């Protein structure tokens, strides 16, 4: 039963910006001067 | 303690707490200016910390 569980689950730690936003163990940043930094400084998107 | 709860996910909205006075209160202007003074001098960040 557990071998079947292993194979079935295998058949179907950051994956997104939402992931970065919800945590703080992993630090994250951008180029100190760039269009990336400006994208974030002006984003109206909550995340 | 006992450190058994946890905040999960981002905030559902964005808003603020304000000092409230009766509509038309004489204290409205001084208390609005004081909150901005306490904001600008860093008092509100120190008190939350």
């Amino acid at each position: 039963a557990n071998l079947a569980a292993f194979l079935t689950v295998e058949r179907m730690p950051i994956e997104s910006a939402e992931d970065l936003s919800k945590q703080t163990e992993i630090a994250y940043g951008t180029l100190d001067s760039g269009s990336t930094k400006e994208f974030f400084r002006r984003s109206k998107i909550a995340v | 303690k006992p450190c058994d709860t946890m905040k999960v996910g981002g905030n559902l909205d964005s808003k603020g707490y304000g000092i409230a006075t009766p509509k038309g209160s004489s204290l409205r202007t001084p208390v609005n200016l004081a909150v901005l003074k306490l904001s600008e001098q860093g008092v509100l960040d120190k008190l939350k910390n």
